[PDB]
């Protein structure tokens, strides 16, 4: 099948910029790609026909090229209405694929997360479980590094993340980290560490504490 | 040109995911239509279409798991997809072949859990991170099915500073957690509460911090 590689990742601008998004086929596809832009919990809304064809109800900063295995979606100067995902579509071979698609954020000053590290609660202890949970809240970029240690060993299995989407406010992100034990193993060792690594500084923010004690 | 999905939210592993797309404004027979799915992490599926006359095309990675019918007298056209499995739990939508016109699209979830109530932890600082200007407290559900949960801190009287994280699946039960951050020097003093609503299991709990 084709695969299309969208690129890059995520890009972050500021309304009034003007970006532009690739989209690489795995195969020569010709003009057979479309450009599809979807909002939070709203369905996918079509932008361009075969490569760069405009679609009437579009505004006019959106327009596409390319040809062959490379394609550019362009948005000359970018609203704040424009940001959320963007996809192009392979109609050229079958089965139709969709690239890996591009999110369109908006650029903020960076901002340092702040964290918070809770021990497993009373009642759940009883139950025989023990979540050890971290928050990491209002910081940018998204991209965050998050490691949980006990008694100085990094432990990566029982660990669930969750990142809430970009504030509609602050423009920040916000994440929890969760590390799941049963009560057996929490009560077998005695440091528990939240540690968690951002762009905004080389050294790491550490968040622990001692069980019982405290 | 109007679409509409519809059809049951749950389906059972092994069982079939029936959908239905609801025309309006045109006439399937004037028109060729599809199917697409999006999947957890953005991922898009072309899983196949139906052309003005009845014919059809499949994606093979569905492999005659799936059937596209139609019936121009009510001008509707359907989606089967037999013996689904979790991987099969996906927004579901119905679009104009061209991707001219879409559904607003509908959620499926596949699993084989049953209605359970979440169990609703208060999440307390250590003694030893409560020195600051400001203090986060917290609220752990976990082990409910299915979704949604609604979670709100005094009632709602609580908003600002509130950071509620989207719910992940744990043990074929789904998990969620909440941070609410408040001036220090009101709490304990200033009570707060959390409070979750889970409508399937027509259970409510409030759990003081």
């Amino acid at each position: 099948d084709i695969v299309l590689t969208q690129s890059p990742a995520t890009l972050s601008v500021t309304p009034g910029d003007s970006v532009s998004l690739s989209c690489r086929a795995s195969q020569s596809i010709s003009n057979n790609l479309h450009w599809y832009q979807q909002k939070s919990h709203e369905s996918p809304r079509l932008l361009i026909k075969y490569a760069s064809q405009s679609i009437s109800g579009i505004p006019s900063r959106f327009s596409g090229s390319g040809s062959g295995t490379d394609f550019t979606l362009s948005i000359n100067s970018v609203e704040t209405e424009d940001f959320g995902m963007y996809f192009c579509q392979q109609s050229n071979s079958w089965p139709y694929t969709f690239g890996g698609g591009t999110k369109l954020e908006i650029k903020r000053a960076d901002a340092a997360p702040t964290v918070s590290i809770f021990p497993p609660s009373s009642e759940q202890l009883t139950s025989g479980g023990a979540s050890v949970v971290c928050f990491l809240n209002n910081f940018y970029p998204k991209d965050i590094n998050v490691k949980w240690k006990i008694d100085g060993s990094e432990r990566q299995n029982g660990v669930l993340n969750s990142w809430t989407d970009q504030d509609s406010k602050d423009s920040t992100y916000s994440m929890s980290s969760t590390l799941t034990l049963t009560k057996d193993e929490y009560e077998r060792h005695n440091s528990y560490t939240c540690e968690a690594t951002h762009k905004t500084s080389t050294s790491p923010i550490v968040k622990s504490f001692n069980r019982n004690e405290c | 040109v109007q679409l509409q999905e519809s059809g049951p939210s749950l389906v059972k592993p092994s069982q079939t995911l029936s959908l239905t797309c609801s025309v309006t404004g045109d006439s399937v027979t004037s028109d060729y239509w599809s199917w697409i799915r999006k999947f957890p992490g953005n991922k898009l599926e072309y899983m196949g279409y139906i052309s003005y006359s009845g014919s059809t095309y499949y994606h093979p990675s569905l492999k005659s798991r799936i059937s596209i019918t139609r019936d121009t007298s009510k001008n509707q056209y359907y989606l089967q997809l037999n013996s689904v499995t979790t991987e099969d739990t996906a927004t579901y939508y119905c679009a104009s072949w061209g991707g001219d016109v879409w559904g607003a699209g509908t959620t499926v979830t596949v699993s084989s859990a049953k209605t359970t109530a979440p169990s609703v932890y208060p999440l307390a600082p250590v003694c030893g991170d409560t020195t600051g200007s400001s203090v986060t407290l917290g609220c752990l559900v976990k082990g409910y099915f299915p979704e949604p949960v609604t979670l709100t801190w005094n009632s709602g009287s609580l908003s600002s500073g509130v950071h509620t994280f989207p719910a992940v699946l744990q043990s074929d039960l789904y998990t969620l957690s909440s941070s609410v951050t408040v001036t220090s020097s009101t709490w304990p003093s200033q009570s707060i509460t959390c409070n979750v609503a889970h409508p399937a299991s027509s259970t409510k709990v409030d759990k003081k911090i």
